[PDB]
This record gives C-alpha cells, structure tokens and sequence, in this order.
RNA sequence: GAGGA
DNA sequence: GATCCTCTCGAACGTTCCATAGCTTTTATATACGCGCCTTTTTTTTTT
DNA sequence: AAAAAAAAAAGGCGCGTATATAAAAGCTATGGAACGTT
C-alpha cells in the first residue's frame, strides 16, 4: 500500500456577493469569456494559479483546474480582485473547497471482477463500459475508481486526508484481487 | 367507506356474486367458468359431490380398502371347489390378527 | 441490470451493448442502476463464458474454440497488458487462433459481427505476437 | 486405462470431477457415458 | 428400419393422428323428425380453403 | 426489431406437446386428442400407429360400403372408441 | 434399441419369422422384425390344467 | 434428515450408479439432495417390485444448461405361470 | 397417451 | 345418464397556471477505446 | 519523355465513450391549484 492518491484537481466556489454587468465583464475584462446562447457563466482564467472562474450573473465564482486546495484559493483572491479591476465593488466572500478530484497507480493489475465477486457490496467493473472500478468507501465518503491499469481514482471529497485515509483501507483487498 | 361512484359498486357487486355463485358452482349453465390461472377450472363444492367418483359415490359408497390383493387367476382341477390357492409371497403380507388365548398362545409364541 | 444479474448468476455470458440493444438504457445510467443494483443484491444476499457465444456467431468449429480457451485462460497469467476490459483480449485471442488457421473471416468480418474496434484488435495483436510463446498446446 | 466417463460421439475416454458436464473435449459433446463398472460382476447361467 | 413420419417433442417422439371430418363445400339434404315444423333441411357448411 | 419469436415457437410447441388444438390459453375448447406419442412398442405397432386416424364425436361407428379398400374393415380399436378409430 | 434411452422397451431374445406368412408382410418388413416364435403346438385336454 | 431408508452404498460420489451393478428392491439410482434455503435427500429408488442390472448411465446437460441424468436397467424376464400368450 | 379383459 | 379396472400427465373537463424538483448548463481528470474527421501523405491520374 | 494536377486515406487525435465528484441558469418535468366549461 502506502500509495497517495495525487488530487488531479481540486474545485472551490467563491461567492462576490454582488451582481456584475455580464457584458460589461465580456468587453472590459481580458482573460474573460462568456456565451449567452450557451449557458449564462463567465469563463475567467489566470495564468497563475491555472485555474477557471466559473463565474455566473449571481456572483457565484467556482475555482477549478488546479491541484491542491490553496491554489483553487489564492486564484479565487486574484480573480475577485480582477473583477475590481473592471469598475464594480466586488468582494471576496464565501470562499469553499467544492471538489478534490484524484488519481493514483498501484503497478499492478487488479482482480475487478474478483472486486465485484466478493466486496459487490462495494465494487462496480463495467469493462464493456467503465476499465475502471467504483469502489465507494462509507467513511470517509470517497469513491475509488479502481482501473485495470491499477489506476485508483478519487474524488468526491473537500478533505486532502479523505482521497487519502480511504485508500490506506481499500490497498489490501486489491492485493486480495490481484493477479501478480 | 371511500366513496361511492354509485355504479361501480354493481360492477363489484356482481363480482362479489359470481364469485360465491361459481365456488358452490363452478357449472352454472348460461356462464362462464371460474378458470385458475390455468385453464382447468375451479373444482367447486358441488363438483366434489357430483356422481360417479364425487365425495359419495366414490369415497362413501365404495372406496378402496386395506387387506386386500389382486392377480391373475388360473384354474386347477386338484384344489377343492371352495380352496384358493393364494400364493405365497401374498400370504406373507396380507395378515389377521388372533388374539392371544390360552388356546393357542403356545402356537402364537412360534409364528412370533 | 436484473436481466445481467439473472445471466450471470445462471452462468449466461451477455454484453452491455446486447442488452442495450434490447433495451433503451441510455447505457450510463445503466451502469449507475446496475452497480447500484448490483450492490443492493449484495447487501441483500470467471469472464470465460463468452468466447463461444461469439465463436458460434462468427460460424467456428470447437477445437479453435478450445484453442482460444486455453489461449484465454493464459491470458490472465499473461499481464503485458493483459485484459483492461478483457472482452478487446476475448476478440483478440479468437482473431489470433483464425489467424493461426486458414479461415476467410479476415478482421473486417468480424469487427463489424461483435461491433468490436478494428484497431484495438491490432494494437492487442501487437503484444499478442510476443505472447506467442506460451499458446502451443499441440 | 480405469476410466470415468466417454465422450458418446467420439467413443474414447475421458475424466471429470464436479466441473463441467458436457464437452467430450475433442468433439465437444454434451453426451456422456458413465464409464461401465469394474466390480466382475456375478451371473447366474441359468 | 425406421420410416420417419413424426416429430420429436422435447425428445419424445410424437405423431399426429389424422383427424377425420366431413366435407366442405358440399350441399346435403336432410329428413327431420316428426316433431319438428321443417320436415327437411338442405345444408352446405361452405368455407374458404 | 422486437418481434416475439417465442410467441410462435412456444405456441406450435405446447400445441403438439399436448395436442390440444386450439390455443394455449384454450384448455378443453381447443380440440384435443391428436399429437399422441407414437406407440413404439412392436415394429408392427408403429407402424399402424401411423397410419391411424381418428373421428370425433348417422351411425358413424358402422362399417361402411365404402370403405372398402380405403380402411382397413378389420383393425379397430373395440371399446368405446370401436368404429371410430380407423386405420388406412 | 440399445442406444436408444427411452422408458420401457421389450425385447424378444430369439425372434423367430413366422413360417406361414402372407406376401404383405414382406412389405412390413415383419420377417425381419418378426414378433414371436414358432411354438410346436399340441392341441389335446392333457390334465385339466 | 430424507434419507429415503433404501441402500446408498451402490452409487459414487457423483449420486450415480456405474453400468454393470445389479441392483433390486428400492436401491437409490440417483443421489440428488436440496438445500434448505442442512440438505434433504431427494433420490429417486427404483421401483420397489423390480430389480435388474443398471445398463448404461448417460449424464448430459438440459437445454437451457442443467446437468440432468438418464438410466437405462435392464431385465431378462422369463415365461412364468402367469404370463400372457 | 397407454391401455388388458 | 350411459359399465369395469389398472396407469399415465400437466361537475367532470378544461383550463389556467402556480408550485417541486430536476436537469442540464461548463468545466477540472484518471483511464480505454470508440468514431471523427483533418491533413498531408500518398498515390493515381491527365496533359503537354 | 516530362509537368502538373486529382484525389484516397492514414494516422492522429477528434471528443467520446464511462467513471467520479463539485458548482445553479435554459429547459423539463413534476406538483398544485380550483375555477373556467356542460
Ligand atoms: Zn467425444
């Protein structure tokens, strides 16, 4: 065992607690993007950190693409700042960790149907469908999606140590199901 | 109870009726026939009863009996006009019970 | 899903895509309902079976259908990249026993008979060749 | 060879614990004999 | 020896017995009993092939 | 697409299996008593077998002019069925 | 018959053709399927038996 | 807690009798048990008047896929008393 | 189905 | 009704329109592995 | 003979498959209403 399941992403919304001017943001802003005939939500990203600020008409701002939890906040802090650089009175409030979405590898191939046979209660394999397996862990709730490769992923979770602690738990009986 | 759409309760009533009406009857002439899921009819009561193998004439009239025994028969002109020749294997099943007497007890102890 | 529970527990080898074709699904729900249902059952209470389904519908004789169970029962031993969805290491150990025979079922056949990728069969053969060794019998 | 079963279409031998059940595995039946006793059985002429 | 002939039901060797029935298409005339008012009938039980 | 096979294969199988003809739903209405399982008992026995044939329900039980040469006037199943069973 | 797997089947152990036959049942192949034997019959009143 | 009083001695392990026994009486032919969900006895003796020698056993598996058994006894009957001519 | 008588 | 025995089988309807929750909207990502489809690659082809 | 053009596809990523979160903004459907309609 002993593998850490590298967050893949990490999301946060953050709320500014105000109404922007969604054209106003479109001409004036430079890294801003956003389609009415599509869907309603200002596409806004920063070099660094390299995230998307998933923001809506209601000023709720979602921070997505980067990997760890501080990131997906120090962009947040730029990007509502930004959006004071325009002209408005936007604040940044409401800031929370939405997603951390994970993977990892084991090296080995594992015995999904072997998963499936014994911990059903807990394993889901659709090779015509999914190479991965859906391996939810109750506590903490993190779902592991386990792959043939060995490719464990995880996400489902706001807590670093929750991708983490649940694959501690979850290593031996892919040992249990494996095959070398 | 639950309201009454006034001609529904017809339409649940003559069930009701038809129902009771086939399970003393399951042959009322003019009808159709409670049918079981199967195609066979119910047997209704009055079925069980009906003649030949109905509950009288089949299970109180006459029924079938213990003690008893069945063969092909074959004539013999060296057995006594009321003698029978049971064979054996028969004899060894069929029995009749005596009852233990001073009379025989001593003969009874053998056969035991 | 209680359709594949019912095949599976009674040993009856059917195909996600079959099943969809039976039924509309949508296919991803589908495979939400089923691990849930699958899970439920669970609470509530071996991949061989499908080379010679496909065996038949590709019109082959029983002794390359055993040829490709034994192929198939190394390919669990044989990791190199052995299955990742072992339905593409099914496909690709019956397309390596016709190769090793003389039959005109060549790839476009039966890709277009499983509704099978016509490269992923290729891209096992790749290692298939490799794999080679271990798959004489006779 | 002491025997378990015969393939009925290929009339040769063959041996199974609780496994399988058919596949004379040349032929691939699915017909099976249960290979005749050896216990010299008795007989009486008559 | 075998001459065919029959089917094979659930691997039970079944066969079916020709069933005899009048002809169709065909007009033919009847006595009634004194009882009756019609003292004679003519029928043809005509049907489709 | 989404044609019930079975309904045919099942229909025409349970009809011979029993022999009521009818439907499968049809339990005494459909006429029965075809379909018989082909008395094998003496090489002669099947033979007749299949040449047999049956009338339901005039003085259907005599034996006609007619059939001369057509039925055979001595094979007939004495019983209650005498008359009516035939054999060619 | 014997390979064959079928409830209740009789066989004879040494069939005989009859000795007096009819041309039809060359037809039926009876004397090659016969379906008994020549018994020396003897027709008297021997002992009641 | 089935067990049907008969002989199981004759049969292997697999509830089968192999061809060449002779059996008689009520001698269980097919060891078949069920769960309850221990197991109860469900063989099937053979007619308690007849005896003979098991002939030739044929295992196979059904249509749909069940493993189902056929037996075949043989029997040599000769003329008695009784018998019809 | 069977069916003997 | 219609003998006798074995033994085999399966005010209701419209009508309007608020009120529930969803869904679906993009967008981060691990894998395989599907078509998708660009483009140049690569030929085949026509004319000079 | 030689130039130039006409056109198939190969291979690569299309995105797309599923898998899993996490976010409410055009649309859907469910859920609620009782009063217009005979
Ligand atoms: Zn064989």
């Amino acid at each position: 065992s002993g593998i850490v399941p590298t967050l893949q992403n990490i999301v946060a919304t953050v709320t500014l607690g105000c109404r922007l001017d969604l054209k106003t943001v479109a001409l004036h802003a430079r890294n801003a993007e956003y389609n009415p005939k599509r869907f309603a939500a200002v596409i806004m990203r920063i070099r660094e950190p390299k995230t998307t600020a998933l923001i809506f008409a209601s000023g709720k701002m979602v921070v997505t693409g980067a990997k760890s939890e501080d990131d997906s906040k120090l962009a947040s802090r730029k990007y509502a700042r930004i959006i004071q650089k325009i002209g408005f009175a936007a604040k940044f409030t409401d800031f929370k960790i939405q997603n951390i979405v994970g993977s990892c590898d084991v090296k080995f191939p594992i015995r999904l149907e072997g998963l499936a046979f014994s911990h059903g209660t807990f394993s889901s394999y659709e090779p015509e469908l999914f190479p991965g397996l859906i391996y939810r862990m109750v506590k903490p709730k993190i779902v592991l999606l386990i792959f043939v490769s060995g490719k464990i992923v995880l996400t489902g979770a706001k807590q670093r140590e929750e991708i983490y602690q649940a694959f501690e738990a979850i290593y031996p009986v892919l040992s249990e199901f494996r095959k070398m | 109870h639950n309201g009454a759409p006034h001609h529904a309760i017809e339409e649940a009533e003559s069930l009701l009726q038809f129902h009771v009406a086939t399970y003393m009857d399951n042959d009322i002439a003019g009808q159709p026939q409670a049918l079981q899921k199967s195609g066979r009819p119910v047997k209704s009561i009055r079925a069980r009863l009906k003649g030949k193998e109905g509950r009288i004439r089949g299970n109180l009239m006459g029924k079938r009996v213990d003690f008893s025994a069945r063969t092909v028969i074959s004539g013999d002109p060296n057995l006594e006009l009321d003698q029978v020749g049971v064979p054996k294997s028969i004899a060894k099943t069929l029995t009749y019970p005596e009852v233990v007497t001073p009379y025989n007890i001593d003969r009874l102890t053998q056969l035991v | 899903a209680s359709i594949l529970i019912g095949c599976r527990r009674a040993e009856v080898a059917r195909t996600f895509k079959e099943i969809q074709s039976l039924i509309h699904v949508k296919t991803k729900e589908f495979g939400k309902t089923l691990n849930i249902m699958k899970n439920i059952l669970r609470g509530k209470s071996q991949n061989l079976t499908y080379i010679p389904r496909f065996c038949s519908h590709l019109g082959l004789p029983m002794q390359v259908t055993t040829s490709a169970e034994y192929t198939a029962k190394k390919c669990k031993e044989i990791k190199e990249i052995a299955g990742k969805s072992p339905i593409t290491i099914a496909v690709v150990s019956i397309y390596l026993n016709i190769l090793l025979f003389q039959i005109p079922i060549t790839a476009a056949k039966v890709g277009q008979t499983l509704q099978v990728t016509e490269g992923t069969i290729k891209s096992g053969y790749k290692i298939l060749y490799e794999h080679r060794d271990k798959l004489v019998d006779p | 060879a002491t025997l378990k079963y015969i393939c009925a279409e290929c009339s040769s031998k063959l041996s199974l614990s609780r496994t399988d059940a058919v596949r004379c595995k040349d032929c691939g039946h699915r017909i099976l004999l249960k290979a005749r006793t050896k216990r010299l059985v008795q007989f009486e002429a008559r | 020896f075998d001459m065919g002939g029959y089917f094979i039901i659930n691997g039970s060797e079944k066969v079916l017995i020709a069933q005899e029935r009048s002809a169709g298409n065909i007009v033919q005339v009847f006595k009634k009993a004194a009882p009756s008012p019609i003292s004679h009938v003519a029928e043809i039980r005509s049907a489709l092939e | 697409l989404a044609i019930n096979a079975k309904t045919i294969t099942s229909g025409l199988k349970y009809a011979l299996a029993t022999g009521n003809w009818g439907e499968q739903k049809k339990a005494m209405s459909s006429r029965a008593g075809v379909s018989q399982v082909l008395n094998r008992y003496t090489y002669s026995s099947t033979l007749s077998h299949l040449r047999r044939t049956n009338t339901p329900i005039a003085k259907p039980r005599q034996l006609h002019n007619t059939h001369w040469g057509l039925v055979c006037p001595a094979e007939t199943p004495e019983g209650q069925a005498c008359g009516l069973v035939k054999n060619l | 018959y014997n390979v064959r797997m079928d409830t209740m089947a009789n066989i004879l152990y040494y069939p005989q053709k009859p000795l007096g036959t009819t041309r039809a049942m060359e037809y039926l192949k009876f004397r090659e399927l016969p379906a008994g034997q020549n018994a020396i019959v003897a027709i008297a009143c021997y002992s009641g038996y | 807690l089935r067990m049907k009083h008969g002989t199981y001695d004759k049969l292997d392990d697999d509830g089968l009798i192999a061809p060449g026994v002779r059996v008689s009486g009520e001698d269980v032919i097919i060891g078949k048990t069920t769960p309850i969900s221990s197991k109860r006895d469900a063989s099937t003796p053979l007619r308690s008047t007849e005896n003979g020698i098991v002939d030739q056993v044929l295992v196979t598996t059904n249509q749909d896929g069940l493993k189902f058994v056929k037996v075949r006894v043989r029997t040599t009957k000769i003329p008695q008393i009784g018998d019809k001519f």
